[PDB]
């Protein structure tokens, strides 16, 4: 269907390799890189929401990272 | 259907040469692949050669590597097998079997009747 | 290099029987394997490709299945045009090696 | 006629000069016009025949790995080499495998290992391209008047008939006016360039189903592909995405293949449209077309006719039509020839003062035999009003009660204007008159905000838009700066896109 | 073949219903709710994290819902 | 022998009482033991034959919709009915469709519409169950001593031979000691219940490939399924996930089917293991087994032997082995029968004082012919040291230089202990002696923290763990409370799980 | 003899127990030993025969592009395809080229363009590998005594002769003692593993010249290459580095090839050594070898001889030898047979008290004919001293004046010890006795600092070392912290590496 | 084949003349001297950037030296 759960929630940690462990490190990162690379105005919009939301400068960057993480996968 | 014809086979003295001509008809010859398989009598069926559609990539078996030169003609619709310096262990029926490329994957598709190639004393 | 052993090559059945010849593999070939219908003095045609499926032209009485260690060819009703030489052939491991050849004799 | 059961019919009017009311024509939504003294025609975009398409990168999804091999070396002999490494019909990968005396080597360490596998793709998908210049729109007109309800969706035969006539809009000819011979000729100059934002919309074909994917989504697919300018035995440009190399030791690792990616690219198509294939041309049903109707040659047919002076028996029980219009169908039981039906509305039949507007302007009878059916369309006022048809004795009457109020009508027109704005955006202001402050300046400011919105957010789903609307809602209630109404503008500009289906 | 881009990024907004609209409203909500239902200790983890991130009272709930939306998608 | 090219060999020792050193045996990692005066055997878990499996919910992924119909009603006649609504071999959905005179109705409104479609699934996947009680482990032992390097991975024939012997560990018999007849008998009582956390691990079979999915992931799949207790023509319990109903009007809507979900469930398997099928039994290669080795009957074979008094020519060029061990293979050019090789190490050959430990304890020659190969294994000290073999004249010498230092050895043993802890967790402390403060109390506190961790986080990926580690890193530098080292404990407890492959 | 004209001769001594003085033997520097009552032999490493080499990645530098083609498409037809894209004997690159009506297209935009070119490499370089285990050192010994100066570098014939004898040091046999039959037998156990840091030193062969490149420099070359396990028509793994694609329009861009990269890889070899090829074995001349000399069987030959009682005429004019030693050659004009030369030094010939050490210990005459030449080597004191040879009447005298002082000798020995430390480092402390505080603890601290230096700086040139020495010099004069002498330690540790050639 | 790794990074510490030790002494200096003699106008800008940095009369000269050394070979 549409909402198949990823098995990487419950990865069988053992000595041998799992099924898709080669393409797991750059699995989410390719999608975030593509979604930011093809929607560059959301970088500005999320920067604005982070800078209006955070109190310190060390929390605005966390808000910026978390919104530019949420919006590729749409949670 | 697939008129895979074969020619060139006959009697051969050991150490001699042979050029097996295989003429294909009934499809588009450029966009398919072509093999060469043999039937040693008393034993099973084997595989001796393979050519890609480009006309330069040539694969063989372990027994005939460095012994068989196999080419193809796209224009005049021919497949050539320049066998040189044979041995009496190579007496078989060299079929000209067409590969299943992108239609029947991983399979010798339709065969040719094969010529009779015998080498003895 | 691998070998494709099978059922004893001599069988004599009547017209319209349900024969199932098995092909035993040497290693894990994993559903890339073919069968052929060969008659003497005749070029063989493909019968089952990819261990399960069929091309056009041939009747659907031929049914092939199995993988891993053993494969099988199943015909529902033996037509008199089926009394031929059958052998399995892998295409996973290179060089591509055939079976042994199984004769289907009249009873 | 032809705009009667669409549930999306818009009414346009307001030509007291120029006679060039301009409309946008979506596929699901027909459009009924209304004029001063010209017949109300019903225009409806039927198809969009994208014709003569090229090919772009045709991906693969059914990969069949066969004829594999392997080769290795001891931990100092360099890497391995293979004959099946030197053709691009085979995929290869080198990998360090631990070797020792048990594998016949001379040292102990990272011995290299190469394996190969022939890539045979069975069922591939093909992404065609769509030029903007070979679109072929098909607008079917339909006048109101002398035709019964059996000729509403009846399309078989309109070259002999006059009450409906179709026109094609190619970009080589947006000058196409239909000859409703006797009604005049509806001048019609559309604008087929600014359709569904074409030249970004590839035409994805797979498994003999068809789509309209965005060009961005089609180029961002990680699958094996080859350029579309091709024939048999293609050269797959990137095979690493459909093969997976599990590394088993002893100088041969296993090459498993990912299976058919059919369902994955099916559920990745969460926003594309669907289309059909008519052979060489891909006929689709979607989009819009900002046309413009010149009613310089729409004349009433039977305005020099007498009034019908006979029975007018009802038929087919008149019914309401989801916007308040009433489609009365009558049959005329006389032989008065090309005559004219004396229909009206009445709040009371002591005076018979017409109150509601008659949509079927100048409703005539074109037949001359005994029985002649004809279909009207009336718009009663809010409340109770009688439907009067016939001049004198043997007039007929069907009492009506149109439900609702004028406030409810204004609210429904507001919400459907907001829905049309939410679907089109830029071309929503192209629905009326010449404009000095509502169809030109409004298009300007909406064009600026639509560009600075669809480049700002531009890539959010249905659900992430709800999340960001809740976020700007919470920002829109707790701030002591001037950007309260700016965050609430981005609240409304998102949640109205969410309130629609 | 692992990180297929969603076409819901660039939705073709028009009158006709798209390819998957009825199964789009609960496409992301199932991937969130199922992962929260099958990993309920991460609610405690994200709560104890957001209590350490958030400055104001209505800041930490934004941190909590941001973490509870990132981690079911890992992106 | 058999623990020579694995790159994961662990050495265990320390039996000065009890002689019950306990080990965990992963599949990729062999284990070499070391004793006071008993031969060093090499134990290695080879397979895990999950046998006699049942069936659970067998999903489908290849759905073929055929033989469809439709039925409707006017907007007041209620909903539609169909004969293909009253079997569960067909999927149905009712939907309101706008109807009017153009569709032959009597009013205008939400007319209902039912369509049906026969669900034919072609290629289904089957999820078998794994009982914890019919696991069948296979541990192969291999002693060190009188055998050349041609018998390292040579498994063909070990009932006639004695130097290697295999044992099975079923849960009905974890009492299996192997008879190395002449070496004694290695007592071995494993614990096959606490394997790879079984009874949560279904055995997913699709397309003649096999997996070990978690039970959670297998029950949380939204696909059509039927209970495994079945035969032909199954009853699909939830077909709504693989059919999609696009609603086209005029009393028949289109029933499209989502395609083959093969690649989607392939890329959804981002953490499962792979297995093979040996017919009725599913042989896999993964997991671990906390065994315990009783060396109460391991005696040295040739301890009553003389010393070899002949040539000892080298063969097969001795090489380092990735942990510093050196696998010298010599051939004895004499006829001294069942004799014993006088091997040692030496930092200088003026004194010949043995410094490094000899791993192949009491290395003997078991042959009596002219040439007799034998393979040693020595562990030199850090620096330069000679390898001395032979008693007097015609001794041989291969100078060695073992690279590294004791600090580097301690750091590598620390990082591989952290890797073994990161893979196993609870069973990492089961690698040594009886324990009073390091193998029982440490297992207690690690068991408590592993339960309160794997129930706390428990469901995060490789990448979300990096994100949460960065989050607790930033929390671990900016806080003025006592929970700095608690957030840094959750930093280390996550990032060490990330530093491993 | 054989250590007389090398300008790098080191003298070693100090065996009053053990008799195991240990030396390192560079190629350019011969080594002369000195004992209590044993003959001074002169040891000298001559060759290093690296034998039986494998192959690694064989790069290319002479690329010849021929048989090129091109293909393009209009700006919407996707990219181009070519038959010469589907073999890896051809290099290809796709590039967007602006096209329009002048190039026969249909739109104006980025039309794609693919070009191909067959890669034919003519002169390739081959990088062989060097195993550490098939090194074959060749040490030639030469005793001092009964041999004239015509037998100093005379190597033709030493199996019949005894005064010089050569030994091979393979890693399979560092137990090789030479039989100087009559002088005894010099026990000699070298250590051929720790040579010139092997297994990182590939053997680069190009244009029939040969090198010893580092493995790092050889793998970091950006050039076309193929794995060495190969034969004719190789598959070049990375051809993009030797072809350059200038993009000319009109559907064919130009494929220029970079020329012969011979001189570039010649001037990139700024620190490699040179070697020769002896066919299958690559004989080189470089490196060192930490051997260890056991003088347990070095006896003086003619210690039971009488004194020569005849003329002793000079010949060949005795001369100084660049370290202060004096190589007197005399001929004995008598017939006293196997007798012994009564040589000494004298500060005055009234008393004849020997003061300087005689390097040619127990210098004998082995001939018995009329004329018998023999070559001594004496070491006078600083100042004036006579060279006395002969017992009584007809003694000879050549007055000597050895220039310099003891302070100058100590300074020169200090600077050559610093030069030997700067070349070897770790193995510099392996030049003397058993060591308790100068050959073991010093090797420890120097090993620690050499590892933490050559991993710290480790990759700097001759000139960047001067720059960083000036930088740490300026840091070593302007700081008020304790790291003044630490920066000055890194001043000295660098600039002493720069002061040497 | 634009750049090549210099083997002088990993030269062989031994008692023999290597392959370019007649030229390694005045190569990296002859390149700097030729490049300064080509465009001498860069020395004014190198002193101007150096005068704006450091401000100790002995750190300005060293940033002058570093800037003057990273300019001919662009590092």
């Amino acid at each position: 269907a549409v909402t198949l759960p990823s098995h990487s929630t419950r990865k069988l940690q053992t000595r041998s390799q799992t099924w898709l462990e080669s393409r797991e490190y750059t699995k989410h990162l390719i999608r975030v890189e593509n979604w930011i690379f093809r929607n560059p105005g959301f970088a500005l919009a999320a920067a604005a929401i982070a800078w209006l939301l955070g109190s310190s400068t060390s929390q605005k960057v966390i808000y910026l990272v978390m919104i530019l993480l949420i919006a590729p996968a749409y949670s | 259907e697939v008129q895979l014809l074969e020619s060139g086979g006959g009697v051969v003295q050991p150490g001699g040469s042979l050029r097996l001509s295989c003429t294909a008809s009934g499809f588009t010859f450029r966009n398919f692949g072509i093999h060469w398989v043999r039937q040693a009598p008393g034993k099973r069926l084997e595989w001796v050669a393979f050519i890609r559609y480009d006309g330069r990539n040539k694969y063989y078996a372990d027994s005939v590597k460095g012994r068989f030169i196999s080419s193809r003609d796209n224009s005049k619709n021919m497949v050539y097998l320049d066998m040189k310096s044979l041995r009496p262990e190579d007496t078989a029926i060299y079929h000209c079997a067409a590969d299943g490329e992108e239609t029947s994957p991983g399979s010798f598709d339709y065969w040719g009747q094969g010529t009779l190639v015998t080498v003895s004393s | 290099d691998i070998v494709m052993t099978q059922t004893p090559s001599s069988l004599a059945a009547s017209v319209g029987d349900s024969v199932t010849i098995t092909c035993r593999a040497s290693e894990s070939v994993s559903t890339v394997l073919n069968w052929y219908q060969h008659k003497p003095g005749k070029a063989p045609k493909l019968l089952i490709y990819a261990a399960s499926t069929l091309p056009s032209g041939v009747p659907s009485r031929f049914s092939g299945s199995g993988s891993g260690t053993d494969f099988t060819l199943s015909i529902s009703s033996l037509q008199p045009e089926d009394f031929a030489i059958y052998y399995c052939q892998q295409s996973y491991f290179s060089p591509r090696t055939f079976g042994g050849g199984t004769k289907v004799e009249i009873k | 006629i032809r705009c009667i059961g669409v549930s999306n019919r818009d009414f346009v009017e307001g030509m007291s000069g120029g006679t060039w009311v301009d409309v946008v024509l979506e596929h699901g939504g027909c459009v009924t016009v209304m004029a001063q003294d010209k017949p109300t025609v019903d225009i409806e975009l039927v198809t969009t025949t994208v014709s003569n398409m090229a090919e772009v990168r045709s991906y693969c999804y059914e990969a069949s790995i066969s004829d594999m091999a392997s080769d290795s070396r001891c931990p100092t002999q360099g890497e391995a080499y293979l004959d099946k490494q030197s053709d691009t019909q085979y995929v290869c990968k080198r990998t360090l495998v631990d070797r020792g005396w048990g594998n016949g080597c001379g040292l102990f360490g990272k011995g290299s290992l190469v394996t190969c596998a022939k890539f045979a793709c069975s069922k591939k998908m093909t992404g065609k391209s769509i030029q903007p210049e070979n679109l072929e729109y098909r607008i079917m007109l339909s006048v109101h008047g002398s035709q019964h309800s059996g000729m509403i969706v009846n399309d078989t035969g309109h070259e002999t008939d006059e009450n409906r006539a179709k026109v094609e809009i190619t970009p080589n000819s947006p000058r196409a006016e239909a000859t409703l011979g006797g009604f005049g000729s509806l001048g019609l100059d559309c604008e087929p360039r600014t359709g569904l934002d074409f030249s970004d919309l590839y035409y994805l074909t797979m498994n003999n189903k068809h789509w309209l994917v965005h060009k961005e989504w089609f180029h961002d697919i990680p699958l094996p592909w080859h350029a579309g300018a091709d024939t048999g035995t293609p050269h797959w440009n990137n095979k690493e995405a459909l093969v997976e190399f599990k590394d088993a030791h002893a100088k041969r690792q296993t090459v498993v293949v990912l299976g058919s990616q059919e369902g994955a690219v099916h559920t990745a198509l969460a926003g594309a449209l669907e289309a059909e294939m008519d052979g060489a041309k891909g006929r689709l049903s979607s989009g819009h077309l900002k046309c413009r109707l010149k009613m310089d040659k729409l004349r009433l047919k039977g305005v020099s006719y007498s009034l019908c002076t006979a029975a007018f028996t009802f038929t087919k029980i008149p019914a309401e039509t989801l916007h308040g219009t009433v489609t009365v169908e009558v049959q005329y039981a006389g032989t008065d020839g090309p005559c004219k039906v004396p229909a009206q509305m009445a709040v009371d039949m002591q005076t018979l003062t017409p109150v509601g507007r008659l949509i079927t302007a100048n409703p005539v009878i074109t037949e001359s035999t005994e029985n002649s059916k004809m279909m009207l369309e009336l718009d009663p006022p809010f409340g109770d009003s009688y439907i009067v048809i016939g001049v004198g004795e043997k007039k007929i009457t069907h009492h009506w009660h149109r439900s609702g109020s004028t406030i409810g009508k204004a609210f429904e027109a507001t919400v459907r204007g907001a829905k049309r704005m939410a679907v089109l955006g830029d071309t929503a202001w192209d629905f009326g008159s010449v404009g000095g402050a509502l169809n030109s300046l409004g298009k300007g400011i909406h064009q600026i905000f639509g560009a600075a919105f669809k480049s700002l957010f531009g890539g959010m789903s249905w659900f992430s838009q709800i999340l960001i609307g809740t976020l700007l809602m919470w920002l829109g209630l707790n701030t002591k700066n001037g950007s309260i109404s700016l965050m609430c503008l981005a609240l409304g500009g998102v949640l109205i896109f969410l309130s629609t289906a």
